[PDB]
RNA sequence: AUUAAACCUUGUACCUUUUGCAUAAUGAACUAACUAGAAAACUUCUAACUAAAAGAAUUACAGCUAGAAACCCCGAAACCAAAC
RNA sequence: UGGUGAUAGCUGGUUACCCAAAAAUGAAUUUAAGUUCAAUUUUAAACUUGCUAAAAAAACAAAAUCAAAAAGUAAGUUUAGAUUAUAGCCAAAAGAGGGGCUCUUCUGGAACGGAAAAAACCUUUAAUAGUGAAUAAUUAACAACAUUAACCAUUGUAGGCCUAAAAGCAGCCACCAAUAAAGAAAGCGUUCAAGCUCAACAUAAAAUCAAAAUUCCAUAAUUUA
RNA sequence: CUCUUAUCUUUAAUCAGUGAAAUUGACCUUUCAGUGAAGAGGCUGAAAUAUAAUAAUAAGACGAGAAGACCCUAUGGAGCUUA
């Protein structure tokens, strides 16, 4: 429940989605020492680096998708204004 | 399907906020439905989009191929615009990335709330 | 069997969702001609790995470690 | 099928609802009046206008034929029985030569209209019925009570 | 499950068979023992040796030699011979 | 008694565990409880495109068949060996006979949730522990008003028609007048007519459909956002 | 028979001795309505309900049943006979 009030703010519909509370480590040592990363937190943290780089490559490929016709429009306008001799 | 359907009016410009022109690079789609119970055709169209798991995010192009498959598997899909308020993240960025519901991809994690 | 209120609002929130998808498909950044070969040079890198990975079947090798390996079944407290 | 019958109820027609009903509207303008009825104008115009004095009695269960023998009867009083329906009457004082004689011609009642002031044959006419009542007489178009009429008269 | 054996909550016996369904239909008082898949002509695989292989009879233009790998039970109405 | 463990395409039964893969099309058959052929599947080998999609386009008549480039994606073709399978069920579409049914063709299904119990309808990607969380389908649902209400009915003429007679009113006519208002008559009455009203005139006032035989069968309930 | 009654004997019931058979998945073995294949002690929804015992009757469930009864077919078989 709540979920799109949630949503309204920003926040995730779900209190268990996306958050400080569930990402954040759960304990810490009493020494102090910091604890180790959670394996969840890190199976996750993983997935969104591997999905990071596919965005990347794909606005690259995208970036040469349409910047590439404008190099094919050059060729062809260059091609149309043609003389010799 | 008729075209109509795609052609947008000034009214659903407004009421979506999306300016003609630059249109968005990037879609965003989840599957929000099961395909038992129906057609071969519909079943293999969301295999191949890779949309197997429900409610699990995508990253896929605006281009007329994509857009065409999108078309088919429409009524079981939800298409939200992704969003770079701070433009592509970098190679020390990459690991700070993070999508939140609004469609806005930050490229930095500070782990501070909004509020 | 008459409708039920909630059932009546339900289906017209997802109708409403659907057409929320239809906009942003009404705005193709790329044009046919564009499209047209960008991404050729990357699908057939991966064909040519798909075709490495299916022809890497054959049978296994035998090594002599094996058999003298199984001498040491026998070890025993001196 | 009960899916289908789902959309049948989503689609179903809405109608708009008006902010006041008709009943209840403020007031509206009307049209202009319109005199259909014009025909009866002209006649009671003419017999009005003919005789000065009107004598105004209260018509009682009357018969047709008695009138037509009254008319005559009146003729040899050199009096005329011309009536007509009294629905377009009131609105005869609206177009006529005067307009405050509404009051005087209230209700069903017989006309005696004679042009000349001859007492004696309208007072013969008033003895002719005795129950019927006369409201009075118009002498000169001037309103005046049945008593008034007979002191005027003399 | 529970502090608590019964109460409250959940749950349409079994085998076979019918349609991939039984509120059908068969079979079962229960206990113990007994009670139903068996063959190598050729192939793959494991090795020997090799233009040769096999301790005689076989095959051979890499073959040949050895090993391993396989196919149930109970139950008719009957038919015939010889005795009684 | 022996042949004899006769035979039986028939009936019944046929004893441990785990992982993987896995479907009642076409042709013939004393054939439809089986078997062969095609097709599938399958193992090995050879080496490279395949599936979805796919513009213009012809073909047809005036969204599939065909398939440039793509794109999304990872299998595919050929050679060699080899079997198994070869009876559905129900829902929903399109046809064809009947005119509910009888068929042919296409699509989907096999909850531990829901529609009352519910193989066939809806929501549902596998299965793991937890005294977590967000959601999906989801037995119920809130009579019809937009011309018609008071009063009166005089006279020609019982007008001509076989009608004895039919006078508004058996038939039959054409279809005028006076009057303020009279239908040469609208329903009644009719030995025939006298006679009952409706229309006449005067006086009234209005204004597009809904929510059979054992014993009833949850209980109830109209408003705190 | 109208129109049944009375008595005796057998059975019956009590005591003591001896002591089977068909049958049997397990049963902590209810009513109504629904559902279903004509169909419910065991499902759905209502209802009823100290435990255990004891004694009586055979109408219905178009009761359960068999290779019972009757008639006819087969371009079915098989057996038999021929002129
Ligand atoms: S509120 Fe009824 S007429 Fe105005």
């Amino acid at each position: 429940a709540g979920g799109q009030w949630r949503l309204q703010q920003g926040l995730a519909a779900n209190p268990s989605g996306y958050g400080p509370l569930t990402e954040l480590p759960d304990w810490s040592f009493a020494d102090g020492r910091p604890a180790p990363p959670m394996k969840g937190q890190l199976r996750r943290k993983a997935q969104r680096e591997k999905l990071a780089r596919r965005v990347v490559l794909l606005t690259q490929e995208m970036d040469a998708g349409i910047q590439a016709w404008k190099l094919r429009q050059q060729k062809l306008q260059e091609e149309r204004k043609k003389e010799h001799d | 399907i008729p075209d109509k359907v795609f052609q947008p009016k000034p009214e659903d410009h407004e009421k979506y906020g999306g300016d003609p022109q630059n249109p968005h690079k990037l879609h965003i789609v989840t599957r929000i439905r099961s395909t038992k119970r129906r057609p071969y055709w519909e079943k293999d169209t969301i295999k191949m989009l890779g949309l197997q798991k429900a409610h699990s995010p995508q990253i896929h192009k605006n281009i007329p191929s994509v857009n065409a498959k999108l078309k088919v598997v429409k009524h079981l899909i939800r298409i939200q615009p992704l969003k770079l308020p701070q433009g592509l993240p970098t190679e020390e960025t990459m690991s700070s990335t993070c999508l939140k519901s609004t469609g806005e991809l930050v490229v930095q994690w500070h782990l501070k709330p909004v509020e | 069997r008459t409708v039920s209120f909630q059932a009546k609002e339900s289906m017209i929130r997802r109708l409403e969702v659907e057409a929320e998808n239809h906009y942003w498909l009404s705005m193709p950044y790329m044009t046919a001609e564009q499209e047209c070969g960008h991404a050729a040079e990357r699908r057939a890198q991966a064909f040519e790995a798909i075709k490495a990975a299916a022809t890497s079947k054959f049978p296994k090798h035998r090594y002599i470690a094996d058999q003298l390996d199984h001498l040491n079944i026998s070890k025993k407290w001196s | 099928h009960f899916q289908r019958q789902k959309l049948m109820a989503i689609t179903e027609y809405i109608p708009p609802k008006p902010a006041i009903n008709p009943r209840c509207l403020p007031p509206p303008p009307k049209p202009p009046k319109e005199e259909s009825v014009r025909l009866l104008r002209q006649d009671i115009v003419a017999v009005f206008r003919d005789n000065r004095m009107i004598a105004v009695c209260q018509n009682v269960a009357l018969s047709a034929e008695d009138k037509l023998l009254l008319r005559h009867q009146l003729r040899k009083h050199k009096i005329f029985i011309k009536v007509f329906p009294s629905q377009v009457l009131k609105p005869f004082l609206e177009n006529s030569k005067y307009r405050n004689l509404l009051p005087l011609f209230v209700g069903h009642n017989l006309l005696l209209v004679s042009e000349e002031p001859k007492v004696k044959e309208m007072v013969r006419v008033l003895k002719s019925v005795p129950f019927l009542p006369l409201l009075g007489g118009c002498v000169d178009d001037t309103i005046l009570s049945r008593q008034g009429l007979v002191d005027y008269a003399k």
